[PDB]
């Protein structure tokens, strides 16, 4: 038989469609309360067995160590002073934030990014340096 | 199609306080801390301050969903003592009864 | 001293209905599962049999042509894991540019006239149209024959 | 006017007393009065009354009945799901045994309700349980590692419990939990210059 | 309501039926079913924790209910 | 009051254990309770605090339409609005109210 | 007469990975309804038993909830109606079980939980302590 | 006096059902309760959307159903299935029993996003438990 299948062959519509006839010859009403589980549990309406909280929420794959170890991020802030004492205490508290996606956690650090940016003539003044 | 106008502004307020909730808790953060320089943190106040109003959580009223009353209401079921009562008295409310002891 | 762990064992999602459903025959008092089980709605003749799953499959499509008619009503997901089968279908293109990508979604839609009319378009207007586009578009035509295929209502 | 529909007798009327009542009830399913053959009545009755039939009873479809569940569907069921089960070793007898082959404990909990969402916040929480003594520690380590964790060790049963709830995922939350044994059990071993303070 | 004796007659035949059947429900003889595993499987098959028993579900030998 | 040993010992279990290291007052620690949780306003009981009454109304209003609904209250002030004309009680058209 | 001929069998494949150990499941329902506890209770037991797996089962207290409501729509202030809600409870202790025969009897108990019943199942997994604090690497 | 869910007596005329007859100091001792879910349970969740569901679907089958229901609905939930449990009369042809429980077994999966079965029994004539 052939050897090598064509993984990437195109679905033509006369190929769509004879799997549709293909699909009607075993076409029968269910015949009792289990099949009709068994049809749900394919077609993903019913909860699959036994319960796991977190089916279907995979948060990106992220590791841990992308939720709790968050200092790489503030490499574009100061080293030291208030603003990196600041910075401190908001990654501490992201990372203890189990209700935020990886991404989301990074908007709000690239937020404060951003808005000391915009206020470096006032850091200035009390002489604060960002950037 | 809310049960009142009254309700219509909370509907409102939610969403506004909704969209407007992180940008208030970053400007927050600002303020509520002694790290950072009162030349920065009085900035920080104007901004908060210029947000608009329905943007403040405080502002939200806790009200009946079926009937929009304000006062009264069980969190839990977010219905008001007069509604809650009229189905937990017909038995189609689970597991609550009336209480003896 | 060692411990020999036993190997896992790991089956389908319904390996375990499929098990129960093995242990249990067919009720021979009853009329097949898909009738009401109540002595005046279960069928009393083969043609009731018939006629009856028929006017439940009708009750199934008029839900359906509602559904997918103000789908607004039904697009609030509360469902966890999300369940792509119970949200309406969207059987309009949504791109309205003229152009060889806009030509695919109307064939992947199985609209014939749409798809000749921005093809023809398409080609007055001397833009290149692929190859494998204008087969799929043969296909599309070639099957129904330059007809619509069955909608639900219009 | 055409005749009026007549209901068919109930098919209890059918059914052996030597059936296989599994077949009729096969899942859970409401109470249905044709098909279930036994005189059950329920309802407070009135003075000099009965209890109400079963016919038209709401107060027999408000029970989860257990029909589908009978002590011979039962042992059907377990006959067929006792090709899915493994074997527990026979080595480890006591949870002595067990605590000695394997010191660490690893609690989650799964939360079953009913609704349209299965999502819980507390299904993220682990609990890592360790004895001290099961760890190569010396005496220098000991000590050192008990002042770090604090509270989450217990002199009394010598158990060191870290519980990790911080990460969205419950797979997060023990790869953090075993994150931490590392880093603690590494840095008890390590010896800083200020320790000699003590 | 007054219950002809005609009735109670068929109310039995029908309780000594239900009573093969509920034996057989349980894999129980049906020739040593007593009342007291009557009660009791109708108890786990009908669970009711409604606090006036009299409420309950109940399979009794008609002489009993009415 | 500690001493440097205990000082520098805690110290160290912050850095392992993910807490703050510098010294922090209480005032600057509610930066990091607010970026542990989720606002208020953020809380799904806060902003779907309210069913949509929008989709129930605009729903069963269709169905109705659509005849696969009774609304038995609408049928109510149907015929209440009906019977207000045969009496004379009519809506008047905007702009031409009783006061012009 | 009209009975199957043969049968088809779920497939069940044994992997090359090691099973999961638990050295505990703490199945804890909650319901309204004793009897309905009682019943699941005898329906996870005799389960339990004929599958092999040892089982305890205790009842821990039931928790009472509380509360007070105006009776009347206006005034009428010391008239109250008082409601509540009974949490009653059982916990099946199931001990020394592997982790592929803890998915069968868990996937068949908690597609039975009757309704109105919750189910938290606290599991205890065994574990073996990572490679790297075998040793101190100082 | 106390009005909630007590039908008063008449003349001896009014028909009522088991449900009907008892006040709600009979509920749980006398009478079930018509819905069963885990959301008032203690350290349970989502009792507030559970109860609007529930709200909906009665006034949804009442009239989607139009003069055929002859008792209250049971709701049942049992994981992410929704059964309804409905005593409805003789008076509708089944074919149209068949279209109802079809469109709105399917209507109502698609708007709460969860299997939803419906469960009809038939009576001849609405259950009188006693005659107030
Ligand atoms: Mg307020
Ligand atoms: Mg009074």
């Amino acid at each position: 038989t052939k050897e090598a299948p064509e993984t990437d062959t195109s679905p033509s519509l006369w190929d769509v469609e004879f799997a549709k006839q293909l699909a009607t010859v075993n076409e029968q009403p269910l015949q009792n309360g289990f099949e009709e589980l068994i049809q749900w549990t394919k077609e993903g309406k019913l909860w699959e067995f036994p319960i796991n909280n977190e089916a279907g929420f995979d948060d990106d794959g992220s590791e841990f160590h992308e939720h709790i170890f968050l200092e790489k991020h503030l490499e574009s802030f100061p080293k030291q002073g208030p603003i990196r004492h600041f910075m401190e205490l908001v990654t501490c508290g992201l990372s203890k934030n189990p209700y935020l996606s990886v991404k989301q956690k990074v908007e709000h650090i690239e937020w404060f990014r951003n808005y000391f940016n915009e206020k470096k003539d006032i850091l200035k003044e009390s002489n604060i340096q960002f950037n | 199609h809310y049960v009142d106008w009254r309700m219509w502004r909370d509907v409102k307020r939610r969403k506004m306080a909704y969209e407007y909730a992180d940008e208030r808790l970053r400007i927050n953060s600002l303020r509520k801390n002694t790290i950072l320089p009162k030349i920065l943190q009085d900035v920080a106040d104007e901004e908060i301050a210029a947000l608009p109003r329905d943007s403040c959580p405080v502002r939200i009223r806790n009200r009946c969903v079926m009937t929009s009353r304000p006062r009264g209401v069980k969190r839990r079921w977010r219905l008001s003592r007069i509604v809650f009562r009229h189905l937990a008295d017909h038995g189609q409310l689970s597991g609550i009864q009336r209480a003896t002891w | 001293e060692e411990v020999v762990i036993p190997k896992k064992k790991t089956w389908d999602k319904v390996a375990v209905l499929q098990a129960l459903a093995s242990t249990v025959n067919r009720d021979t008092t009853a009329v097949p599962y898909v009738f009401q089980d109540d002595p005046y709605l279960m069928p009393a003749s083969s043609l009731e049999s018939r006629s009856f799953l028929l006017a439940k499959k009708s009750g199934e499509n008029v839900a359906k042509f509602i559904i997918n008619s103000y789908p607004k009503y039904f697009q609030k997901d509360i469902a966890e894991p999300h369940i792509p089968c119970l949200m309406p279908e969207y059987f309009e293109p949504q791109i309205k540019d003229i152009s060889e990508a806009a030509l695919k979604e109307r064939i992947e839609l199985r609209k014939v006239k749409a798809s000749v009319d921005m093809f023809d378009q398409l080609l007055q207007a001397g833009t290149t149209v692929s190859l494998e586009t204008t087969n799929s578009l043969l296909d599309l035509l070639c099957y129904y024959g330059d007809q619509e295929p069955s909608t639900d209502y219009h | 006017r055409p005749p009026r529909r007549k209901a068919l007798p109930p098919r209890t009327e059918k059914m052996a007393v030597d059936q296989d009542w599994p077949s009729v009830y096969p899942v859970a399913a409401p109470f249905k009065p044709s098909a279930v053959p036994l005189p059950v009545r329920m309802g407070y009755p009135v003075k000099k009354g009965v209890p109400m039939a079963k016919e038209g009873n709401l107060e027999l479809l408000k029970i989860p009945n257990f029909l589908h569940l009978t002590p011979v569907a039962i042992k059907k069921h377990c006959e067929a799901l006792k090709d899915f089960c493994t074997e527990w070793p026979a080595a480890l007898d006591s949870d002595e045994k067990c605590e000695k082959h394997f010191p660490i404990e690893i609690d989650s909990t799964d939360y079953v309700s009913s609704g349209p969402s299965v999502r819980n916040p507390r299904a993220r929480v682990v609990v890592l349980r360790v004895k001290l003594s099961s760890l190569n520690l010396d005496d220098h380590a000991k000590k050192k590692l008990i002042k770090l964790v604090g509270e989450r060790y217990c002199k009394t049963t010598d158990v060191l419990t870290i519980k990790t709830d911080r990460c969205p995922l419950r797979r997060q939350n023990y790869d953090y939990a075993v994150y931490l044994l590392t880093v603690l059990y590494h840095e008890s071993w390590n010896t800083e210059e200020w320790e000699k303070s003590k | 309501e007054t219950y002809t004796e005609d009735f109670i007659k068929k109310q039995i035949e029908e309780f000594n039926i239900g009573k093969r059947h509920l034996a057989n429900m349980m894999g129980e003889d049906p020739e040593t079913f007593t009342q007291e595993d009557i009660d009791r499987a109708i108890a786990y098959l009908f669970p009711s924790g409604l606090f006036e028993k009299r409420a309950r579900p109940v399979m009794k030998h008609p002489e009993q209910i009415f | 009051s500690l001493s440097e040993y205990a000082f520098r010992m805690s110290r160290l279990s912050a850095r392992l254990f993910g807490e703050v290291t510098r010294p922090t007052n209480s005032k600057s620690m509610k930066v990091v309770k607010l970026f542990s949780e989720l606002p208020l306003a953020k809380k799904k009981e806060t902003y779907d605090w309210y069913p949509n009454h929008h989709t129930y109304a605009e729903l069963m209003q269709t169905l109705r339409f659509l005849g696969l609904y009774r609304d038995e209250h609408q049928d109510f002030m149907d015929e209440q609005k009906r019977l207000k004309k045969l009496r004379g009680k009519e809506k008047p058209k905007k702009g031409e109210g009783k006061r012009a | 007469v009209d009975v199957p001929k043969d049968l088809t069998k779920p497939v069940v494949t044994i992997s090359d990975e090691p099973d999961i150990l638990y050295k505990r499941l703490s199945v804890l329902v909650k319901g309204h309804d004793k009897a309905v506890l009682d019943s699941y209770e005898y329906f996870a037991v005799l389960a339990a038993k004929e599958l092999g797996i040892s089982i305890k089962v205790h009842e821990p207290p039931r928790k009472i909830e509380r509360f007070t409501l105006l009776q009347s729509v206006h005034i009428y202030k010391k008239h109250r109606v008082q409601y509540e809600m009974r949490t009653l409870y059982r916990c099946l202790e199931l001990e020394h079980l592997t982790g592929s025969t803890a998915d069968v009897y868990l996937e068949y108990i908690q597609r039975n939980l009757p309704e109105g019943v919750a189910m938290e199942v606290t599991k205890t997994q065994l574990e073996q302590l990572p490679e790297h604090i075998k040793e101190p690497i100082w | 006096k106390n009005r909630a869910a007590r039908v008063r007596v008449s003349k001896g005329d009014k028909p009522v059902t088991y449900e009907e007859a008892h006040a709600p100091h009979y509920i749980a001792h006398r009478k079930g309760w018509l819905s069963l879910h885990t959301g008032n349970l203690d350290g349970e969740d989502h009792a507030a959307e559970r109860t609007v569901e529930d709200v909906f679907l009665r006034k949804f089958m009442w009239g989607t159903f139009p003069g055929c229901l002859a008792d209250q609905l049971v709701l049942k939930r049992r994981g992410n299935q929704l059964e309804i449990c409905a005593v409805v009369l003789r008076q509708l042809s089944p074919h149209k029993y068949y279209f109802l429980v079809g469109y709105s077994e399917t209507l109502l999966s698609y708007f709460y996003k969860c299997p939803v079965r419906l469960h009809l029994q038939t009576v001849p004539s609405k259950v009188v438990y006693k005659y107030l």
